[PDB]
């Protein structure tokens, strides 16, 4: 059967997800995680349907931006694979 | 609890693909989970503080908008 | 209760720039938030500028200086002309 | 008693001069507000609003659509070197990202 | 004796579109003749349409039809939109 | 005798509505002229003038100049697909031609 | 015989503005004839308008109208 | 619709024969159909504009005569 | 008018600043990049300082104008009142 060489599909996916607009995190797992973390500060809290969506949009934007910055640091070392030290360097330089 | 495991590997791959990353090392997942957890913790502490000041019991979208606004990032589309 | 918004004004402007084009509800909510954002930034800078000079009244000079300080060069260059023309016509009426 | 005429009509503006004046008094920014401040601020907001809508409409027409949606606002803001400076710290829901790939990653 | 040209109105408009730029007399001469050309075309076509229907007067309907005929598809939509806005404001003034 | 105010001000136009009205009556296009014809025609002429001046002014900055000259008008007209259709037959003095060479003429 | 006053270099320069890369040696006499024929039709009209007004001085407006009747409206000379 | 196929190949051949063309390449037909469509569209738009100004619902021969007259070609024999 | 003074930021001073930062070895091209960066940095601060000065209708630039200009960018400087 026909088989694509390594990386052809990665580029196709890159184009697909750069052209799309939908959310990428599963709604239920995120909602359960939010309800779990909030329990340490105050018990029996309640959340409106739009608050979880606002938190999801902010978190997704933050991670996308951090990955964009990490990609520059990876190319600078003449590597292609991103590694934890690259994230650590980007975060240190950003002053987080 | 195990709820942190709900952010499966494919979701992280999709996020990395949107950022243009072509090849990803297998250790990036635990670091990404650690980075996300502290951000969520930071935002929720402020949101819950605003909720508690108002004597409410339900957390509304305005409290999240103000938390993000204090951290220095503005969100358009949910209110305010 | 009743909630105020600029939605009707945003629609009138859109109909003047593109009579055949329309706008969805999400875009109306975004524009309605963006207007309040810029309003708070300009009013904030005008407030700081008033106290440093011991003045008790905000005037058009404070707005003009705040606009030149916040917006980049070309945008400020056009906006200042718009405001000057508007105030001149209003006073002439 | 003369027939009432709106201040916006006198200045020729569309935005509400009365609402801006009310907001300036209620925000406690200062104890006194001059008559010219709201007309100038309304004129600036009207200019900036139309400046953004025009770019959005041109993008929408290129996309062969008739209704403006958040995607068109994102493409409009991120392609202008001056708007991108004023709105660098704002995130738009459902805006997505601009297509971009590093040349080193493309195949030989 | 007294001549007549539109250079003043072209200058007023120029200061509204670009308040920092000036225009040379050679460009002003071309802009002055261009207006007389378009004016003659529109009045000519409007008179022919009025005569074929056997009418004694020229109205906004004649102007609109002539504009739709002479100007290309895109200019007509915008021009007609602002023409109707102007007429509406005048009649409502 | 109330204080007079110009019709151009009421319509919100810069061109002279009175002069256009006079020119229509003296042109013998018809024995009667309605009230709305000149306001509409003046608005159209103002629109077309503003579009031409805007494009010429943008072309001027690309040459670091501060004063408009015929060369910039020629470059503005021959570069727009709509204006070029209306002005396909008009000849502008001192305008020159647009730079263009057929690919067959360039070096091998 | 002043037609010789349109010198060869001027013809080459005009062909250059038009993008002509190479010019054959016989183009000059044809171009001279074409220019003479174009000029005659405009001059006859200009003179006709001049005579109708009973003036003796040819004026820019007469040329402007003469060109417009053939469809070559010229902008710039009032 | 398929009505553009109603201008069959033989009609194009007879028209080309009237012009004196002795040999015709097989690709000329689609170009001719495209060329015809834009002319018809241009004339009809003006005709319909004249009809609409008069508030009529039927399109008359005079409107076609005036459309051609504006494009710069005058037709003799139908009126005017 | 001074036609040119930016040449007056000497190579030794730049080396000393890199030394305070712990830089051990410096490439020969760093000097012109550093001059360009410093000039770009100074223009942005001076434009605002002058803007406040003009708003106050004063003719003398004052330390406070620089303090406020720096504060707007988030670089509050302590020590000058």
């Amino acid at each position: 059967p026909h088989r694509y060489r390594p990386g052809t599909v990665a580029l196709r996916e890159i184009r697909r997800y750069q052209k799309s607009t939908e959310l990428l995190i599963r709604k239920l797992p995120f909602q359960r995680l939010v309800r779990e973390i909030a329990q340490d500060f105050k018990t029996d809290l309640r959340f409106q349907s739009s608050a979880v969506m606002a938190l999801q949009e902010a978190c997704e934007a933050y991670l996308v931006g951090l990955f964009e910055d990490t990609n520059l640091c990876a190319i600078h070392a003449k590597r292609v694979t991103i590694m934890p030290k690259d994230i650590q360097l980007a975060r240190r330089i950003r002053g987080e | 609890r195990d709820n942190i495991q709900g952010i499966t590997k494919p979701a992280i791959r999709r996020l990395a693909r949107r950022g243009g990353v072509k090849r990803i090392s297998g250790l990036i997942y635990e670091e990404t989970r650690g980075v996300l957890k502290v951000f969520l913790e930071n935002v929720i502490r402020d949101a819950v503080t605003y909720t508690e000041h108002a004597k409410r019991k339900t957390v509304t979208a305005m409290d999240v908008v103000y938390a993000l606004k204090r951290q220095g990032r503005t969100l358009y589309g949910f209110g305010g | 209760s009743r909630k105020e918004s600029y939605s009707i004004y945003v629609y009138k402007v859109l109909k003047q720039v593109h009579p055949d084009t329309g706008i969805s509800s999400k875009a109306m909510g975004i524009m309605n938030s963006f207007v309040n954002d810029i309003f708070e930034r300009i009013a904030g800078e005008a407030s700081r500028l008033a106290h440093y000079n011991k003045r008790s009244t905000i005037t058009s000079r404070e707005i003009q200086t705040a606009v030149r300080l916040l917006l980049p060069g070309e945008l400020a260059k056009h906006a200042v002309s718009e405001g000057t023309k508007a105030v001149t016509k209003y006073t002439s009426a | 008693r003369a027939k009432a005429k709106s201040r916006s009509s006198r200045a020729g503006l569309q935005f509400p001069v009365g609402r801006v004046h009310r907001l300036l008094r209620k925000g406690h920014y200062a104890e006194r507000v001059g008559a010219g401040a709201p007309v100038y601020l309304a004129a600036v907001l009207e200019y900036l609003t139309a400046e953004i809508l025009e770019l959005a409409g041109n993008a929408a027409r290129d996309n062969k659509k008739t209704r403006i949606i958040p995607r068109h606002l994102q493409l409009a803001i991120r392609n202008d070197e001056e708007l991108n400076k004023l709105l660098g710290g704002v995130t738009i829901a459902q805006g997505g990202v601009l297509p971009n790939i590093q040349a080193v990653l493309l195949p030989k």
